[PDB]
């Protein structure tokens, strides 16, 4: 099952990358751990002329630093930062701010201390506040 | 367009409602809003105010009516961001012998925070949810 799910895709991607002229293929953390093993085996067997490298990173480690001159509006929408949060400390961690700093900017959030469902309309309102 | 007698109250409001509605200018009625000129001091009163207040009105320096509107696209959390700390509001209104009357727009009564505070201060001497 997992072969039928991964190996045909990586074979296609390698052939297409060669066809487009890419010399180096970077596989990114977590997802690339298995995919790069597959790709290396394919390249060895087929003698394909292309290098592979592994790079570490995640949405967490890359989205925030990418705020060069503005905080993307995506940050305050459905696939943004304040999503899937199931507790007040989850809101804290999503805000990037320490607990005290968060309560200092937005004192109203103190009323959300003991809640345990910060999804739905409440999340949209919190996004509008931030 | 054929049977609606629309009640305008001023030239500005008449022009506004003509802009925003599909009414017949020749069916416009000009006068007062009945709800603004019927329940006067010696007007009509279907209930005694004192049966709804925690104390007789005389025992309050000021009767305050907080009557916000509904914000478009948000309901859950609006009231909390408008009145985050009901405890301190109660303290202040007590020290001042003020009766703070929460009369939110009907659409806003579904904010979970609204129900929470309405139950929390159902017997409050200085905060009254209408
Ligand atoms: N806090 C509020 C807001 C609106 N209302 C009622 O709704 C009417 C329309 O108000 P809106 O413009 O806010 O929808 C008001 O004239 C009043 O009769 C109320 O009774 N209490």
């Amino acid at each position: 099952y997992v072969g039928a799910s991964f190996v045909p895709y990586i074979n296609w991607a390698i052939k297409d990358a060669i066809k487009r002229g890419y010399e180096t293929i970077y596989f990114i953390s977590r997802d690339g751990h298995f995919l790069k093993q597959i790709a290396d085996k394919i390249i060895e067997i087929r003698g394909y002329n292309v290098k592979t490298k592994y790079i570490y990173g995640s949405r967490k480690a890359w989205r925030l630093p990418s705020f060069i001159t503005k905080v993307d509006d995506e940050t305050f929408w459905q696939f943004g930062n304040f999503v899937g949060m199931d507790s007040f400390e989850d809101l804290v961690k999503a805000s990037y701010l320490s607990e005290s700093e968060l309560l200092s900017l937005f004192p109203e959030f103190e009323s959300l201390r003991h809640a345990k469902h910060l999804r739905g309309e409440i999340a949209e309102n919190i996004r509008k506040i931030f | 367009k054929n049977n609606v007698l629309f009640l305008t109250t001023s030239q500005a409001m008449e022009d506004h409602f003509l802009e925003d509605m599909a009414i017949s200018k020749e069916l416009i009625i000009r006068g007062k809003y009945p709800r603004n000129a019927v329940y006067g001091p010696n007007g009509i009163h279907t209930y005694d105010i004192n049966t709804l207040l925690p104390k007789n009105k005389s025992q309050y320096s000021q009767t305050i009516l907080f009557c916000p509107t509904y914000r478009i696209g948000a309901i859950q959390g609006v009231l909390n961001s408008l009145l985050p700390d009901f405890a301190k509001l109660e303290e202040v209104c007590r020290h001042k012998n003020q009766l703070f009357i929460v009369k939110v727009h009907p659409f806003m009564k579904k904010d979970n925070y609204f129900a929470e505070m309405s139950e929390k201060y159902k017997d409050s001497e200085y905060i009254l949810f209408w």
